[PDB]
């Protein structure tokens, strides 16, 4: 019966409420009260990156820390290095309503994906040295979110019609689909050694799948507003979010609830992007009043602003030898602050 | 060295190439078209046309007195469009299309014109309005049947304008509820405030020839407007 | 043998010290107002990195200011001493930078409006606007004419020994003198014309056209979209701030560059017709006037 | 967790009256614009009235005006909706609805396909 | 039967989901702050270099 199935889940909740109440014999912020603090912190542009005609949608660092690759919805994708700031890459696309790019950790390949509903995956090293479509994945029933490689053969993919997928490139289908969230599918998150990921649903709830045998094992609430953006600690057992409610949270998978809270009285604006820092030891974050934030992460403190761009910005990123900080934004430009 | 000069002269050949696209990407006019089911939007596609399943997005192009204007139509997506519609704000316009016939869900239509004026990422874009299939909508009054106010209370006290300009002929119980009709829209075109978009209604049929010259207008005062916002003569 | 009108040059005794006073405060003002506003205009046009032909254009208006706000400190060295000591260079180069500077101001102006409304028929026409190539053009055509017809004050102006009315003693003077009267007239006509009605015109054609293209789109919707009648006055409610501005962009030209112009003419009346009188402190306080200019054009144009 | 609680509902004869609350939880209460929603049997969703952040503007179909009223209380998170001379076309389901983000002043929230923030729903039957 | 369906499948996913290890907030904190000590020298954001291991200045 529908009554009892409700009542039962009613019940099964209360149960798990109480079980995470038993767990919380402090907090964060009581025993971190006795740290230095960082102190104020200061960038400047070293770099402005020049070409694009229109918005800017995604960006992503390659693994040696020098190049980079980004999209526009003028329908083109261009491949920096930023070292000298020169173009080595400039590659048209069939479609130009693009809204999310990845860079294979081997250097070979690129991927993009937006309202086509389609994922198209582009080689890079061929014998005449030009850049062709080399694969293009078919089966989503909404426009495409986001995208990570986990090797040169496969791939894993967000859409927005509630589901993920697992999808081999050789063959051309799918290994393995995950469903459970109800509202669209914003953003998505990798594990250090890939044997896990984080999925962030737009209906005010974030997700822990397993890649190889296929359930969701946790799910995180506690924002009221829809989710934008997410990543992984460098330890691999905690993870941020940021909201549409202006307010940024830290969670953590082994107390299994929220651990930390990031806002302020004079933001009322939301939040496009988020990551961290190579010890783990500051946030920052991108925000809809056209400037970023710079927190301590452990006392929840803003120690800083990068604030030059003069539209929304929209993408953000950090290499993996932590030298430098990438910033792109709706009005055609892209900065490398150190 | 030796190097580092071919990089600079790639990426010479890249800008030159970069260079010519710009000059076509900035010449084309860009429109994006809304519609429900029961609306005509397809038949106006299949008129202004000649002139992979599971596929999210649909495009048409032509060209009047040698100006090239590229429409959109979305296709195989679900009902909640507050994530998608964002990456719509720098068309040159929005045509709306509302089926003028039904009185059943004509409110709806409304809600959607409202959300749609009052969005923070498309407050600076202007709505060309279609009111679709005139012909029912006659013979609907003429019947004398069905009751507008019996969803719309104050058409029981309007009064057609003493100074309108009808159409040649029409009985005037037509023209009084056209004139209704367009006047709920206007009105959230003028209370919604700013002053920098406008919205520009037409009555059209089933079949008809002039609606590209009609977008070819509006899209003149639209682009005169913004030069006119360009020069800091306001 | 006739007395040569003496530029910027009058002899004064007991009060000397206090209209020196109110002419250097007046003189000092300008230069600090004009040098703060062109300076700030050119901070924030040069900061654009999506622009248009206008921003140039504007920015070569800006250095004419620029380039014309610095004659200042010579005529005021000048009107200190009452006598010319400072030498024949710049009895030659003063009057040519300020005639330069003059004419590229104005004529500048001209061609920023003429872009403007020739900009706003192509766009309707769905073609692009300017090109590189032809900017140059015209840049290199508006120095070429303003460093070519603005020639004989160069090579004309002499230092010479000349009577002070009053006084037994014969002073300096930085002056003007024609090789023969035709040439002169002719000149005088040809500057005054070339530089001040045509202009003049082609800024009034253009803002009376987009003015007429405006309200004729504005009674497009209540005439076919038909609107209303008190659903056009909510839309509006802001059409005045054109109507006005506009409006003023066509007046001030006529207010700023005429007092000068007939200025000019006067001197060769007195060049031709001796009875005709007219004094130095007015052409002081003329061209204290048309320095105004170049602090009045970065508050209208931004 | 962002919850919302109907309250109310039954049969009554025409001409009756009824009253309609909403509890709310998860969220704070105060920053955001409410609706009221209805289905009827063989139908969808339908939008029936709203109010906003603080009470000054209100709005209703063309349908009830008159007949329906709708109120908040911010110190008790309730919503509030009174119902008179009540036709037989009124037996529906009836929903509150809760605006997606805060501090703005657009909705899309009628959706079939599983809007998030709604309730459950409460059955309002008029008949004799 | 398709509410019921949905009824069902949540109401598995509530028992799988009830039944986990849970250690309690303080040893999260610990771990974190050990974490963040450990490696705070090869921070280059935290930490700046010195002009002449920096190839972006
Ligand atoms: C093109 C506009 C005309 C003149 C330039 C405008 C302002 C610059 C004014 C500078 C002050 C002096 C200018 C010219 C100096 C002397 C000219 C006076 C008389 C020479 C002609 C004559 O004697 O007929």
């Amino acid at each position: 019966e529908l009554d009892q199935l409700r009542q039962e889940a009613e019940q099964l909740k209360n149960q798990i409420r109480d079980a995470r109440k038993a767990c919380a014999d402090a907090t964060l912020s009581q025993i971190t009260n006795n740290i230095d603090p960082v102190g104020r912190i200061q960038m400047r542009t070293r770099r402005t990156l020049r070409g694009h005609l229109a918005k800017i949608y995604a960006m992503h660092w390659g693994t040696d820390s020098r190049l980079l690759v980004s999209a526009s919805q003028d329908g083109k994708l261009i491949i920096w290095d930023s070292y000298t700031t020169n173009k080595v890459h400039a590659i048209p696309l069939r479609s130009s309503w693009v809204m999310t790019c990845a860079y294979a950790p081997s250097g070979n390949y690129v991927a993009c994906g937006g309202l086509d509903n389609i994922c198209s995956i582009y080689n890079l090293k061929t014998r005449e040295g030009n850049v062709r479509v080399s694969r293009e994945l078919a089966g989503h029933t909404g426009y495409l979110s986001c995208c990570r490689f986990l090797d040169d053969n496969q791939i894993v993919t967000s859409s927005g019609d509630t589901t993920c997928a697992l999808w081999d490139i050789e063959t051309g289908q799918q290994t393995t689909t995950f469903t459970g969230h109800t509202g669209d599918v914003m953003s998505l998150s990798l594990a250090p050694d890939t044997r896990l990921f984080v999925s962030g649903a737009c209906d005010a709830s974030a997700k822990l799948w397993d890649v190889r045998e296929g359930m969701c094992r946790q799910t995180f609430t506690g924002h009221e507003s829809d989710i934008n953006a997410i990543c992984f600690f460098p330890n691999g057992n905690a993870f941020a979010t940021g909201s549409d409610d202006a307010t940024c949270r830290l969670f953590d998978l082994r107390a299994d609830q929220e651990l930390m809270t990031y806002s302020h009285d004079n933001i009322i604006c939301g939040i496009t992007s988020v990551s961290f820092s190579k010890s783990g030891r500051l946030l920052l974050a991108g925000y809809d009043d056209f400037n970023c934030n710079v927190w301590d992460a452990l006392k929840a403190d803003r120690a800083g602003v990068l604030a030059g761009h003069d539209n929304r910005v929209s993408c953000l990123g950090v290499t993996d030898d932590g030298m430098a900080v990438a910033t792109g934004s709706w009005d055609s430009f892209l900065k490398i602050w150190n | 060295s030796a190097e580092d000069k071919a990089a600079v002269e790639r990426s010479k050949m890249i800008e030159k190439q970069l260079q010519k696209d710009k000059q076509v990407y900035r010449r084309t006019l860009r429109l994006l078209l809304l519609g429900a089911d029961n609306s005509g939007k397809s038949t106006i596609v299949k008129q202004m046309r000649i002139y992979v399943k599971t596929s999210g997005i649909f495009e048409t192009k032509f060209q009047v007195d040698k100006v090239n204007f590229h429409m959109f139509d979305v296709g195989a997506q679900r009902d909640e469009r507050r994530k998608w519609i964002q990456c719509f704000n720098d068309v040159t316009a929005i045509i709306f299309v509302v089926d003028s016939s039904d009185y059943n869900r004509l409110q709806e239509a409304l809600n959607d014109f409202k959300s749609i004026w009052n969005n923070r990422w498309l407050r600076t874009i202007s709505v060309i309005l279609f009111l679709n299939k005139q012909d029912l909508l006659a013979e609907k009054v003429l019947a004398g049947k069905s009751k507008i106010e019996d969803y719309f209370p104050e058409f029981a006290r309007y009064t057609t304008p003493e100074d309108a300009t009808p159409e040649p002929g029409e009985d005037p119980r037509v023209t009084r509820a056209k004139y209704f009709i367009r006047k709920e829209f206007v009105d959230i075109s003028t209370a919604s405030g700013d002053g920098r978009h406008i919205c520009y209604p037409h009555f059209t049929c089933s079949v008809d020839t002039e609606n590209a010259r009609r977008i070819f207008n509006d899209c003149k005062d639209i682009i005169l407007q913004m030069n006119l916002r360009e020069y800091n003569l306001v | 043998n006739r007395t040569r009108f003496p530029f910027f040059s009058d002899v004064k005794g007991d009060h000397r010290l206090v209209l020196a006073a109110v002419e250097t405060t007046v003189l000092v003002l300008i230069f600090a107002v004009s040098l703060l506003g062109n300076v700030c205009a050119l901070v924030l046009v040069a900061r654009r990195r999506r622009r248009g032909a206008t921003a140039c254009l504007v920015l070569n208006l800006f250095c004419a200011d620029l380039l014309f706000i610095s004659a200042i400190p010579l005529v005021l060295a000048v009107r200190w001493t009452e006598a010319w000591l400072l030498g024949p260079v710049a009895c030659h180069l003063l009057f040519y930078v300020m005639t330069l500077s003059g004419s590229v101001t104005i004529l500048t102006l001209a061609a920023v409006s003429l872009e403007r409304m020739v900009c706003i028929v192509h766009l309707q026409r769905g073609v692009r606007g300017p090109g590189r190539r032809a900017r140059a053009v015209l840049l290199a055509l508006i120095w070429g004419y303003s460093a070519v017809a603005a020639l004989p004050l160069c090579v004309f102006f002499r230092v010479v020994p000349q009577r002070l009315p009053g006084a037994d003693q014969e002073i300096s003077i930085c002056t003007l003198i024609w090789p023969t009267i035709p040439g002169e007239i002719s000149w005088d006509v040809s500057f005054v014309t070339l530089n001040f009605l045509v202009p003049g015109l082609v800024i009034v054609i253009s803002y009376s056209k987009i003015l007429q293209i405006t309200k004729a789109s504005r009674k497009r919707l209540t005439v076919s979209l038909a609107y209303s009648e008190s659903h056009q006055i909510r839309v509006s409610q802001q059409d005045f701030r054109l109507f006005r501005t506009l409006f003023l962009l066509m007046v001030s030209f006529f207010i700023m560059w005429s007092p000068i112009i007939i200025t000019i003419l006067l001197i060769l009346i007195q060049n031709f017709k001796q009875d005709l009188v007219i004094w130095p402190s007015l052409f002081f306080w003329v061209v204290a006037f048309t320095f105004a200019n170049s602090a009045l054009n970065p508050i209208l144009y931004n | 967790q962002v919850q919302l609680q109907e309250s109310g509902g039954g049969l009554v004869q025409p001409g009756g009256s009824l009253r309609l609350s909403c509890a709310a939880s998860g969220f704070t209460f105060s920053n955001y614009k409410m609706n009221w929603v209805r289905q009827a049997p063989g139908k969808g969703l339908e939008w029936v009235s709203d109010i906003s952040q603080s009470g000054a503007s209100i709005s209703y179909t063309g349908s009830v005006k008159g007949r329906f009223t709708i109120s908040r209380d911010n110190a008790k998170n309730t919503l509030y909706l009174q119902m008179n001379s009540l036709k037989p076309e009124d037996t529906a389901v009836y929903y509150c609805a809760r605006c997606p983000a805060p501090f703005t002043r657009d909705c899309f929230d009628v959706t079939s396909t599983t809007y998030a923030y709604r309730g459950q729903g409460t059955q309002v039957t008029v008949s004799s | 039967t398709a509410s019921i369906a949905q009824a069902r499948k949540l109401v598995e996913q509530l028992k799988m989901e009830a039944n986990i290890d849970r250690i309690k907030v303080s040893k999260a904190a610990a771990d974190l702050m050990a974490y963040c000590e450990a490696h705070a020298k090869e921070d280059p954001l935290l930490t700046p270099v010195p002009a002449s291991e920096n190839p972006f200045r």
